[PDB]
């Protein structure tokens, strides 16, 4: 995935499911 | 001499696994200068970045080997160079950089290097320099992407905290 | 209508459809 | 329900229901 | 009242309240 | 109480009552 | 792609490249 990619993906996700990415974001890194 | 394959398959090795080469022109820095930087890096690396005065020569060996391109112009006389094998790239930059500032040095000495592989010329130093840590950049990315839902609860929430506002106003009037 | 059917219609839109949600409501409050 | 169908939703709400669908996003959403 | 206040705040709408706010904004300024 | 009563009955609050109300508003929610 | 995709692509960017998303994601969302 390209970067402008990686955008274009979390845009198309739900709210809940940003809410989870985001979860994880900050347990893979912080 | 032979002491120089040496350094040149021992240099070989560390630019395979450096995260930040940087080319700087140290000509007419003293001793002191040099114990002085090399002690700032090591405040914040350990053994993890280093700052060394290598014969273009050798230097040039070591990251042909290396596989790297389009150096050739960074190697225009005596040059010395900055690199990290271990932790965040981007602050031995801010080091060197606000050294040679601390010296009154031209910046332009600074002139260029590979971030993470990525050539950079002596315009960008000071780009990079002014980029957060690696750390930060992580800590910007997790904000950035919750934005959309932090955005929507002070929305909400901000209805109630311009009441309060508002009100402490009326009371600091009187 | 009730908090409980606003916060399930919320977690439904896009990330893109929250966005523009929350310009409408920093526009509006 | 669209956009602006939860925005025409929430301006219904009380203030006290305001408060709480607050508090309950700053959960489900952490 | 002072509780008074408060629970008429409370039944006040998001609508009514935006207004409430405004209003108490046009007061000074 | 309507909204306009809501604003006089606030702008006949004195500087302590004032504190009061604001920190009744921030518990209450 | 998935939450679990994205972040994988994420993983792999280099300190220049997360800097661009950051950058990107900043004037998207506000």
């Amino acid at each position: 995935m390209t970067i402008d990619e990686i955008i274009e993906a979390i845009e198309k996700l739900t709210v809940s499911e940003l809410a989870e990415l985001v979860k994880k974001l900050e347990d893979k890194f912080g | 001499r032979q002491q120089k394959e040496l350094i040149v398959k021992e240099m070989s090795e560390i630019f395979k696994k450096t995260s930040l080469i940087l080319f700087a022109d140290f000509l007419g820095f003293t001793v002191a200068d040099l114990t002085e930087l090399r002690s700032r890096l090591r405040e914040k690396y350990g053994d993890g970045a280093r700052f060394r005065v290598v014969k273009n020569t050798l230097l040039n060996l070591a990251l042909k080997n290396a596989e790297y391109e389009g150096y050739e112009e960074f190697l225009k006389g005596p040059t010395a160079v900055l690199y990290v094998t271990e932790g965040d790239p981007v602050e031995a930059v801010k080091i060197i950089y606000n050294f040679y500032k601390d010296k009154k040095a031209d910046l332009s000495r600074l002139k260029g290097g590979f971030l993470e592989g990525k050539k950079f010329t002596a315009e960008e130093v000071e780009n990079i320099a002014k980029l957060p840590s690696k750390e930060e950049l992580y800590a910007m990315l997790v904000g950035r992407v919750k934005a959309p839902i932090t955005g929507l609860v002070f929305a909400l929430s901000g209805i109630l905290r311009n009441l309060v506002y508002v009100l402490n106003a009326i009371k600091e009037k009187k």
